[PDB]
């Protein structure tokens, strides 16, 4: 899983050597970035309800076809609805994950890899979570160098998206 | 690969769960004490050269069948395999201190490690003493309390032990 | 040239990917550790003469012979004196560039690379640079953090000569 | 690759000469500059995707020629690639920005390119076009001033555009 | 390009050999089924512009937020309006070009390869296509093996979009 | 591979023998056939998109287990890896129908599977189950009685839900 | 074994990709050619003792020495007169069996790979094939579309020959 | 690769146009001719052997230089080679026949071939010779009025005829 | 691969020892009798041709299973592939011959044979007897006392025939 | 061309290594072989038209029908007879050349490679030439080692034809 | 490559001649002079350490600005390249001797050597310095009349030398 | 094992071809070279103690420090005498043995594989060896081609240690 220590690792692994400064000075940026990083989680997953809950409205209000329209890929039903809210609570799980771990490894292989092949296989459009995300950076309530580590992940995969 | 962080992470991705707020705390606490972790990595491999030499001297001291004509060290390309094992094994310890997780040292070195050895008919039984004798060199470096801002790795030099001797367990 | 920050974008660019928040921590870890290594190398080059001119002296004192002893890859003579400490100038020069660069790289290609056949070919042993390594690490001066900079490059130096 | 450090090393190492205080006094001073550099590359990759697909469609509306049946830019094929160069080029003035040096650029992206082009049939002039609608784009959003400790980022905006620039007049 | 020619060609070119009478049964294969595809080809052709034009209104009808919702990727200005019907355009001359050629090589090369990126990027939705498709299969006017023969390009590109 | 053809011919070289008239009758029978056979492959694979896509779905509703955190069709690398193996089972069964014979599935796709899903902890009586889905939804879009010359295909039906269940038996 | 369908299922599977129209055309092409082909596949079968024999007569009238030389690869003995018209038999039964199949596949695997080595190693000449070959071709009794998918295999066996 | 369609096709995609009547009639009426086009390809390559052997004669008989010792075709491995090279013309000239366009012959076979032979030593007036000769039998085999359903096949042989004059001309 | 001279170091070395007076006495008597085996090497390659052909030719005339239809030699290919195997181990047992040690023919040519026969369906048995009959020809051939300087290569042929017995044992 | 001396080269280049003793033992073998082989060339060399012209007899005596039987690759007109004259010839230089070069690397070169496509080509029989190698085997008057050199290269072309 | 034998055939087979008397007896000559090629080979070789270093040591005192920081050599990697040219040279220039023909040293070594040193920066001259001083080393030692049976190697050295020469013309 | 007789026929196997005359010449060559390598062979063996014994005594003349020294890679100690005796046999038997196999075979494998890693990780000088290597070279007793052989070894492990 990509992460700055496995990075690390894996660089001085490919090159058949030991550990050197190099290395080292990116583990310490890892474990002082920390600091922003953990501050982002704990906030996003304190306030994980009322962001996927929020969110959710979100797309139904920018897409209101999407509350109506008849077939199993909307969310017309109470099914649908229930998928789309597990969907939206999968995404910032992700980004919670991203930012304990420090990098993209956690959304990388468990959300991004296939996302593609899902979307266009089940017709969800990736149009409809660009604008959860949307929300979720709009009204996450963090400031300083926390809200940019939330954003950076954010960003992240509102570009896997587009 | 995993570190101590995405350990935490694969955990709870297959429950389905955020973290707990003890599940923050304890990689809060990782965090904190990350400068031993960095010091322990940078002494052992500052020292490399003279850790893998002083414990095969010592082995093959205590060993002389090995380096005796016949012996599964004797000839200098069974001499140059033997040392670069020692200097492997150490290099992935070193890695999995750097991880908290001994994940890497057992995917990329250990698997199979065992049954190579047997094929080879080289004795895993004394390539555990030279990962001993690695081990002990090592802590006493990692842990030594001149010229370093005093404080107890005690905590960190039982894990350290503990990869040494999962790779000495998993030769013999 | 291997620095934290050329290592950053290869590992990026091999993954044919923009630069990720992974990336951007380990360049800060080296700006943060920069004020350290930066101290290290003014000093070391304040003093390089001296430095320089003591390693020297302590080859020569562990390795007596190397005085004596005829033939040109010994320091027998004037212009053996002269390759010697220049030598060791080259070392003392490298670990400066390492201490500027962030990491390894500058060594790495200007003495490194060939370091075995050229020691073996003109019949210099490696044991005499080890002695001359030792005594820069002993003498350079440091403490704190700027002294574990000048160390770990030293000591790459010892164990690249092992 | 080189970064600024690095360069400053090759130019030394060539004279044989250890660094000057004037030579020390400037790498501190990028050290001391670098916040400012981390956030104009966390800005321009966080937004990427719409730097691309923005410049791309003010592109085609400005030159339809270019998607017009028999256009370098159609068919799915040819778009698609047209579009891969535009984030191709945008990746590696964002390397170039993270080093301090354009050779990553120079070296990667750049040296042959106009050939290629030439090669293709593709117009170089109209990449040149998208590049500077990118540079623009970027530098807005580098430099907003919203959402960010205030302070004077001018010379890094000079820096910036000369890379793109640089990569504009490469491929006409 | 893919056609039933040039993938016997293709065929004995990849083993070095001549063409034998396995290819040249291919071939004739194709030569009869032309009558059918020819057929369909001229049909799709004659009734361009009124398959195309109720195409794309079985697309607002189905989808009537791209009629309303402000961007560029929908068809609530004029200048939506035609990009969508020049978009429905290329995908019928598309299918009658892989009738004329026998095979699916023409909409492989000039629409295909890159469908899902172009997509993607321009925040197009594969549904809104396949809406159209399936308008002009069920209104072309063919019967018998030349409706099999529309329809199978048709299809095809569905399948390609899903 | 062999067709069912080729299969005829492979069994009389073995023998050294000419082909019989009861041989030659039965072949031929099998070209007078051929055209329901060829409406069967362009029907089945003229729909395979929603084949597919509506055999998954009903499969994850019916075992809720496979896509709950954990669940062996979790995040989407399983999920377009189960998806990607439904279309490969059945490419391959709408190679064999072309063919008139089995060897094409059992030896590119069948075999060794079984042994490839217990590696995995793939639940093949799951595999199964898609696989049953996907027989019946093309049976009765191969055998629609509308828009076609009418006739008997029901020999063929019965030669093509063999198939989907020897794919079925072969991974449970 | 290389047949129309085969090759067409081949082709298919080397892109990953499902059957479509080119290769379902390429099978009614052989499906259409059978009745041809499989008209002269029962002739040749039912007068294929009479063939066999009439060819080898004809190469021993063409190389007389075949009949009196001494030595094992000659038809001067019994022994040898059996091998060759047993030959000749698989010859015909190889061409029998391309008909059959629809192309080359049958007579490739069973005859033509190899054949240059056993030639060489037994003393075989190519020659004598052929000009029993020739004989079939001349002698088999068949007209139009029948006796040119007959000799499209017999020539190919000549060319494999030459 | 193109054929006679496929060349249609992509004149008028690069004007993004339908056909027109008169280009459908154009395809429909080399449909109607092709049985004649099979015969021909049928013909020649059933020939293959012998138009090769015979052409190749007759060349060493009328330039004995060939193949004295020192010349271009002298040595089985030279005289192989130039075996080859004819038989490889002639394949790819069949493969322009069955497809109704030269482009597979230009861009597999005669693009770089002249400089090939210029780079060799090789004598390409001598391969144009070769080529001639394999043209006159090619045509007079295809163009057998016995045994073939009688018919005006004269447009299809210059059609040929033009195929082998363009790969005598790119050689020489 | 070792020949006669290096097996005598190997078993020296992996005992630390100089050669002794008998071991040099044994490999100087090696050298005296050296025209001996290359006479006998040269004889058997000489008639390599018919040594196979003549040995292929009387097992199918005791064994004419193996050429009937259905048979393991039936079809060119597969007997192209058993002449090709006597060739094989021919070859292989004259650079044994060479060598004066086995080792080459056992780890280049008979490890794991036995097995490949097994999976194949070839009749190990068989090929012994293709084996002993090259064997009784080779050492006829070899030990032509015609056109050759009179002498007694007795205990040379006994090593030649044990090579070919080893050989066919290994495959039976 | 392969020669003791440029295999010994090939071999030491093969490894990146000079030249060492294994290598020049193998050219000293091959400088006091020589006294033999250049004993064999000169008598061949001296005796060539008559053991050309009798070989070419030899050839008609064992196939008496390639004096008769039309066809332009029989010698059964004057040209053909002199093909085979001229083919002998160049059979026998190539013997003479081995024995100069040490090896087998000129007829490998100018002959053998290219053989058996020639000999299939323009239906030339192996045997022929195998029988006037036997003639010339029988009757070229040598004796001890010089017979065994010359005898080598003989029975090396035999085995190439079979 | 070719050695001084197989140019002799090259040359008669591509006049389709039987050797001469003259060129017989010239190859003869060859061979009764072998002993003294064989001397010069194993003396060059068993000191081609000492001829690589001694010469190398020469040129850089002669030639510091190679040394100095910023020249060709300056840096271990340059200086181990330089030296390594310098074995290879003289490897392929004791080939060229042992063969008799400068064709292996023309093919393998110095064909487009000149301009692999002009796209580098290398200077030829000063490569062309190190190959004389190789040479009048080389043949000294070749020539040493102590500790060998006595006799005239003139022409051998002349022979050498003009290899030498060869190369030293190649690269400048 | 590299030896005059493996080389030749790893030739030929890499090829695939049976032994030609090129490869048995190189043997001859081999078994005629055997005599003068045999008789270096059983004298260094005869005289080995003696030459060991010297040997050791000349590195310590030309080294002094070697025996006064501390460290255990010196031979200061009655261990390190031990050692550095013990290592002169392994280098004279490893000539010993290349003289009986015909080649570098036995010092490539036992010895020169590896030596430069041995040499560097113990810190043991090449320099040390060399001597030993020069005193034997001169004290050896050998004249004629017996000298030649033993020389040309000894010479490839000094080449080995520069
Ligand atoms: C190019 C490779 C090469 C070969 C092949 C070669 C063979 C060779 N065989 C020899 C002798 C011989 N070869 C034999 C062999 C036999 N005598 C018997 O009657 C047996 C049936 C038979 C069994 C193998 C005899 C008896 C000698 C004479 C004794 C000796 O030199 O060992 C001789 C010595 C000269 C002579 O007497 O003709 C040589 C050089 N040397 C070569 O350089």
């Amino acid at each position: 899983m990509k992460t700055p220590i496995t990075e690390a690792i894996a660089a001085a692994d490919t090159q058949g050597r030991f550990l050197s400064n190099t290395e080292l000075q990116a583990v310490d940026g890892r474990f002082k970035r920390a600091v922003a990083s953990m501050e982002a989680a704990r906030a996003l997953t304190n306030n994980a309800q009322s962001l996927i809950d929020g969110a959710a409205q979100a797309v139904y209000q920018k897409f209101p076809y999407t509350t109506t329209m008849q077939g199993s890929q909307y969310a017309s039903t109470p099914e649908g609805k229930a998928k789309c809210a597990r969907d939206i609570g999968y995404y910032l799980r992700m980004v919670t994950y991203c930012l304990v771990a420090g990098g993209t490894g956690p959304m990388d292989e468990y959300l991004i890899a296939g996302l593609s092949e899902i979307n266009s296989t089940f017709d969800l459009s990736p149009s409809w979570y660009i604008e959860a995300l949307k929300y979720i950076k709009a009204n996450h309530g963090l400031t300083g160098q926390a809200a940019v580590e939330a954003n950076a992940y954010i960003d992240y995969a509102i570009n896997a998206l587009s | 690969m995993l570190d101590a962080f995405a350990k935490v992470v694969a955990q709870a991705d297959a429950r389905g769960e955020f973290l707990t707020n003890a599940q923050f705390d304890a990689l809060s606490n990782l965090v904190k004490e990350g400068n031993k972790r960095l010091d322990a990595v940078n002494r052992i491999t500052s020292n490399a050269s003279t850790i893998v030499a002083n414990a095969a001297r010592a082995l093959f001291a205590e060993q002389p069948q090995l380096i005796q004509p016949g012996g599964n060290a004797y000839t200098n390309r069974r001499m140059a395999a033997c040392l670069r094992d020692m200097e492997i094994i150490l290099r992935y310890v070193t890695y999995a201190i750097l991880a908290g997780d001994s994940s890497v040292l057992d995917d990329r070195c250990l698997n199979g490690l065992r049954e190579t050895y047997q094929a080879l008919g080289t004795p895993g039984s004394s390539v555990a003493v030279a990962i001993q004798k690695m081990k002990d060199a090592a802590i006493a470096i990692a842990n030594d309390p001149n010229g370093i801002t005093p404080g107890d790795c005690s905590a960190l030099m039982s894990e350290i032990a503990g990869y040494f001797d999962r790779a000495a367990a998993a030769v013999a």
